[PDB]
């Protein structure tokens, strides 16, 4: 309606899409499946699931690194996830194959002050606008945030205009750069 | 640091908008960017134009926006609004903004985003007096 | 990075957070310039203090959230401006004992800046009278 | 007290005690025992002494992170002060035992530009109020601050009326909380 | 997070930081214009000088007070966004050399603002004279 | 000859020589041989050249730690150079020297987007106002920037009359500065 007489709402939608070759572009297609995408060819895709895909508990981080056959930016959001994630104690509840390149990871999942609480905490900066469909314990919970689901996967996948119930939106990540290391425990005397 | 990244009166093309207009904004609508902080937009406009100068003047990686992000945006508004987001505030995920048409001389002010709640854009009654007290803003004009 | 935080109650401390007195309210003009200035310590403080009253309130022992949170709710080179005045054996502020002017006809109250502390002893008024009368002399011209 | 004969000047004594919850609070008892509290019921002693209590050259960080008995914040804190420290090479000066979910940490202290400096500057960073009687000198020299302290204990403590001296401040806490990685000696070519 | 460091009484530059001139003194006045805006060069270069004249007298090889000190003192993103002009071929500041508008009889001068830098030149006039207009009816403004 | 009637223009040259006390410079006299100056008689000097002097592939940087021998600033300078490098993903591709608190850090040069790229973005970065004529990309690939010379050195070495061809200029290690540990591959579990 008009204010004053003459001064009317006017609004404006920005066409977020249009950064895609540019930065990461995170989207939602349901409560499960959320897609990063790095440009038009290629991104991750965030799924929280109770069927593992990867069944052995190693990370061959080291030699995927010297091996060094997975896409550059795709690691660099994975290490930006993993590295932005509070109170990380447990190792045991991380895999990753990066077999001849892959990309998949899998954080087990299966309270309060658990490493499910940060999982799903990056889970949420990430991707922003599913984190109301995906999370299930509503609002006002952020220290004992858990999901039902029991683990967290991470895939890499090409670009099937996927992006469903939330635009593209590079708030979460370009939000969590900063937190990357905002809280990492001491591992070793040596730093 | 702050967002120092300079805008190169911002009008925002076609693609970068939806329904398709040119929305071009005054003078003083630009001034504002640079003094005022804690407003959402002005954030998205830094973003569009270092999209438009990194696609136009250099011939996929994001190593880029990975070292210019604290330069280009305010990343504490970002969490300013999640903080909004988990204590059930409402907030802004950066998707809709209104601005004050003034439709005499088509000046208009710089535009405060749509703050949500509950997947749903916040009903406009509710926070009608900051509209108010935008446009008391807007009247001193000189 | 900058401070990005709201203010709501002209925001009046309560009896809590100030040791025995009353309730010191002040008027929004105070609240609107800590809105603009950076180098302020109190609008921080007041940053604080609604920030801790919001997470009682909208929220049900981690600490987590500060530690997250923490850029945004202090200027965080303050500190820094402070220590770097401290170590050089220069006055600085340890973020107690505010000063300011109320005026007693009106009402009016100002922002309140830090009183300066040096030696491990609060510095005495004389010492920097001259920021006070500047203070002042700035208030006149806000008529 | 009339200044101008138009204001009159006035105070404000700000109660820190009120942030207990929200963050840790700081504070003194004496030149060696200073201490942290984090909410209430639970807190870190942070005393310079001389008689030793680890003795010993490990640091059970790895199997204790493994184990996950510690408390989280006070962890949090710990990682804080570790990292905080300007310049950290000599592993063999920090010394820890997590036994049983216990926390406790030991930095050995013994011309000048050694650990000990980074350890005592990041010590006032964390006791910011009122620790400056810990030095012969607490004026004219920060870059080589000295104490006859041989030891810096870090340990958990329950609350008591500990305060003294210095009022609760947390200052110093989100002062250091900056400064995590700032300044870190690389020790792998692969980060 | 954000700049806060604060001149020293007298600030203005002399012959230790200056090349050629001798005692190019402001006059200490109009210059609360770096403590309100932030894509300032020139003012991040009075603060640093500042600290390091501070740096020198107050305390007596180490370089972790620069270290602790660089947020407090410069905003480092304007260096960033600096560097990201020089990325593109736009001309750039290398944060070298300096231009003032100073007014003839008042004996006012402008806050300085950095010469842009394109091909390992300073700039001509032209293309860059237009700023000058701005700042030249700024100053017509100011009353 | 002034800009409407009554302003004169008159210019300021600065001089950031008077810096090289309290904090590094950096300057340039060839296309390689860029140098950085801590104070007088220390610095570092980046000889980007076309021949080896460290075959040895094995670094070995924790005995350094262990007989603290190197200078703190210049080992300082090092890990800001090292933490800085965009995206580092191969620890075979660098080689060092500590001996006797020598410091000899090598990082080897020999398609667009690899380690050689974030080497040299970071080499130009640290000398920034002397780095153009040393690189022969352009203006507009920055994403990969290709070089005729093969090992980039930074050696430890008296401060002589350096700075030849660029003024000093402390920028570049300010801006890195900033940089530190923020774009980094995730190698362990637990950091
Ligand atoms: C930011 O960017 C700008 C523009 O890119 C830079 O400005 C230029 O910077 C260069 C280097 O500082 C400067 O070149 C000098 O010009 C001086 C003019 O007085 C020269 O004196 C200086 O050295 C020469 O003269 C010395 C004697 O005074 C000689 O001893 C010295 O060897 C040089 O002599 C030349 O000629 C003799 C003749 O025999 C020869 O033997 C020498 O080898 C040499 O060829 C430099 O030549 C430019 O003048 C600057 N341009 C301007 C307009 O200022 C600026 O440096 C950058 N700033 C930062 C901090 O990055
Ligand atoms: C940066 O490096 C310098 C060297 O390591 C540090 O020392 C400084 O050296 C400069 C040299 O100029 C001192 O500046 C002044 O030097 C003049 C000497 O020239 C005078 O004499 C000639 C001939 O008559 C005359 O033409 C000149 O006008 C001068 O009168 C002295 O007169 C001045 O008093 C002054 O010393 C710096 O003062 C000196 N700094 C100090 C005190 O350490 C320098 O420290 C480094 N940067 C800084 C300043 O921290
Ligand atoms: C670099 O170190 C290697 C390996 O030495 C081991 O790791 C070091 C960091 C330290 O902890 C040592 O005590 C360890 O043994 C050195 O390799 C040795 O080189 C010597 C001399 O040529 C040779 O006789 C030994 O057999 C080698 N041992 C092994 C296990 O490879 C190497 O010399 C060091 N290089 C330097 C200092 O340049
Ligand atoms: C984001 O994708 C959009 C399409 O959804 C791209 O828009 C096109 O951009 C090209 C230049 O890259 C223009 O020539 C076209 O006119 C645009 N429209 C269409 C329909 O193709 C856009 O470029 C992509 N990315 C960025 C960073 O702008
Ligand atoms: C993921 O986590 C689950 C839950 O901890 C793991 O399964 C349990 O492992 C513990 C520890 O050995 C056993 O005591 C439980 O009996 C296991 N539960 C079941 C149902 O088998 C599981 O192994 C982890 N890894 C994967 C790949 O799922
Ligand atoms: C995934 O598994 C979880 C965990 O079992 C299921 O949620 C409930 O889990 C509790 C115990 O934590 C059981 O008592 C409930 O019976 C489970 N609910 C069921 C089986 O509906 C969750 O439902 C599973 N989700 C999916 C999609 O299969
Ligand atoms: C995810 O990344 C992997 C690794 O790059 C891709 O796997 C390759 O896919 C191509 C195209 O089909 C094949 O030619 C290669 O043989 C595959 N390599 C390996 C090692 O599997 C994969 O296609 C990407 N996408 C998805 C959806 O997994
Ligand atoms: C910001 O949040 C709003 C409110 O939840 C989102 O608006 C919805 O966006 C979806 C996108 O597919 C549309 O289908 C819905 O119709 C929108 N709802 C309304 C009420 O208009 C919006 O997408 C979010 N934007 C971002 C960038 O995350
Ligand atoms: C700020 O510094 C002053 C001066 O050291 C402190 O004032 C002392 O506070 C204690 C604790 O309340 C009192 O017992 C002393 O009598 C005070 N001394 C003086 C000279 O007034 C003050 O506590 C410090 N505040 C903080 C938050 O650290
Ligand atoms: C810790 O902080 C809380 C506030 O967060 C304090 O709680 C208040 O205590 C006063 C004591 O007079 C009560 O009147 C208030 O009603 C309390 N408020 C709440 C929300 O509990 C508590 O006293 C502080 N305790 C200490 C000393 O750590
Ligand atoms: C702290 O470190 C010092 C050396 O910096 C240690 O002192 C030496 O300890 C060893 C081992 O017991 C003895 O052989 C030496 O004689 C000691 N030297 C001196 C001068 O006392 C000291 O033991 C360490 N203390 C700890 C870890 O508690
Ligand atoms: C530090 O924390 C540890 C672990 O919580 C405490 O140790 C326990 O103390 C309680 C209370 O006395 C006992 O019931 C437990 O059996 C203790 N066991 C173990 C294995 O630690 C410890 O008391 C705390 N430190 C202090 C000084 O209270
Ligand atoms: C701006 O102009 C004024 C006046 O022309 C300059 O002030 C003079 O500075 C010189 C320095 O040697 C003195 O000798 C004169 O006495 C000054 N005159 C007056 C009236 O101030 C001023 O220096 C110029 N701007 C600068 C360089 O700061
Ligand atoms: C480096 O510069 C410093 C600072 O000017 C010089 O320090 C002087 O060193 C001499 C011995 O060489 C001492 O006697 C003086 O007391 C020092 N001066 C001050 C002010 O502390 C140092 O000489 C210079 N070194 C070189 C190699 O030029
Ligand atoms: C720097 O990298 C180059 C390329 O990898 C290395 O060159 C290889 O050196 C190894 C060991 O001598 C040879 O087996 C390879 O055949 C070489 N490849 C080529 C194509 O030259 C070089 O050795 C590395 N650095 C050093 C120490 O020279
Ligand atoms: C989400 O969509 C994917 C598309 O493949 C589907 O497999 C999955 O079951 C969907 N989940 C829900 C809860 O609808
Ligand atoms: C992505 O955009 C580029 C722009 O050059 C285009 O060449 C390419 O075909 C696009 N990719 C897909 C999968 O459509
Ligand atoms: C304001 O309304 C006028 C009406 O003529 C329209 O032309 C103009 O584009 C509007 N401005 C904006 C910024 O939407
Ligand atoms: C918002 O609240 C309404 C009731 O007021 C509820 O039906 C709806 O589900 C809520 N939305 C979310 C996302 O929790
Ligand atoms: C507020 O939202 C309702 C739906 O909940 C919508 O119909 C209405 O138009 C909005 N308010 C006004 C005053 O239009
Ligand atoms: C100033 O004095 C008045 C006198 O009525 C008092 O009410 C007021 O609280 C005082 N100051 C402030 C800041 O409120
Ligand atoms: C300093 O303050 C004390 C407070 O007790 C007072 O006695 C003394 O006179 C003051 N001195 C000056 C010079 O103002
Ligand atoms: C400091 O106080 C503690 C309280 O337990 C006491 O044990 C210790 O001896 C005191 N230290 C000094 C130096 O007075
Ligand atoms: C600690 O705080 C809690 C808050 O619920 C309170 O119930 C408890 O009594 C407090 N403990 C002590 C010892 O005061
Ligand atoms: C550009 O060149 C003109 C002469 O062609 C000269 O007058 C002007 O001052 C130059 N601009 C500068 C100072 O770079
Ligand atoms: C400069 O480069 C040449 C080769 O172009 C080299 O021979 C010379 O040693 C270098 N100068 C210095 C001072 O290192």
């Amino acid at each position: 309606s008009l204010y004053k007489g003459v001064y009317e709402l006017q609004t404006l939608e920005l066409n977020m899409e249009t950064l895609n070759m540019t930065m990461p572009l995170s989207c939602t297609k349901n409560n499960s499946h959320h897609y990063i995408m790095v440009g038009n060819e290629t991104g991750l895709e965030l799924t929280l699931t109770n069927t593992s895909i990867i069944n052995h508990k190693f990370c061959n981080l080291s030699d995927a690194h010297k091996k060094n056959l997975y896409d550059h930016a795709l690691m660099s959001i994975i290490s930006t996830f993993h590295l932005s994630i509070p109170n990380f104690n447990q190792y045991e509840a991380m895999s990753c194959d990066f077999n001849g390149g892959k990309i998949s990871v899998q954080y087990n999942l299966s309270h309060c002050g658990t490493v499910a609480n940060g999982v799903l905490q990056t889970f949420m900066r990430m991707a922003w606008g599913g984190s109301y469909i995906a999370l299930d314990s509503g609002c006002g919970n952020w220290d004992c945030i858990m999901t039902s689901y029991q683990y967290l996967i991470i895939q890499n996948t090409t670009w099937e205009d996927h992006c469903q119930f939330s635009r593209p939106s590079p708030i979460g990540y370009l939000g969590l750069l900063s937190q990357r290391t905002r809280d990492i425990y001491i591992s070793r005397r040596l730093l | 640091g702050t967002f120092t990244w300079t805008l190169s009166g911002y009008c925002l093309t076609r693609w970068m908008l939806i329904e398709a207009e040119l929305k071009c904004f005054g003078n003083t609508a630009v001034a504002k960017c640079n003094e005022k902080h804690d407003e959402e937009f002005c954030d998205m406009l830094r973003l569009f134009d270092f999209n438009k100068q990194a696609i136009q003047r250099l011939k996929m990686s994001i190593q880029l926006i990975n070292k210019a992000v604290n330069a280009l945006i305010n990343d504490q508004l970002i969490m300013k609004n999640h903080l909004r987001d988990i204590m059930c505030i409402p907030y802004c995920n950066y998707s809709k903004y209104w601005y004050l048409n003034h439709t005499t001389t088509g000046r208009t002010s710089l535009p405060k985003c749509w703050l949500v709640s509950n997947g749903s854009y916040l009903n406009e009654t509710h926070f009608s007096d900051d509209i108010e007290q935008q446009a008391d803003n807007m009247i001193t004009e000189m």
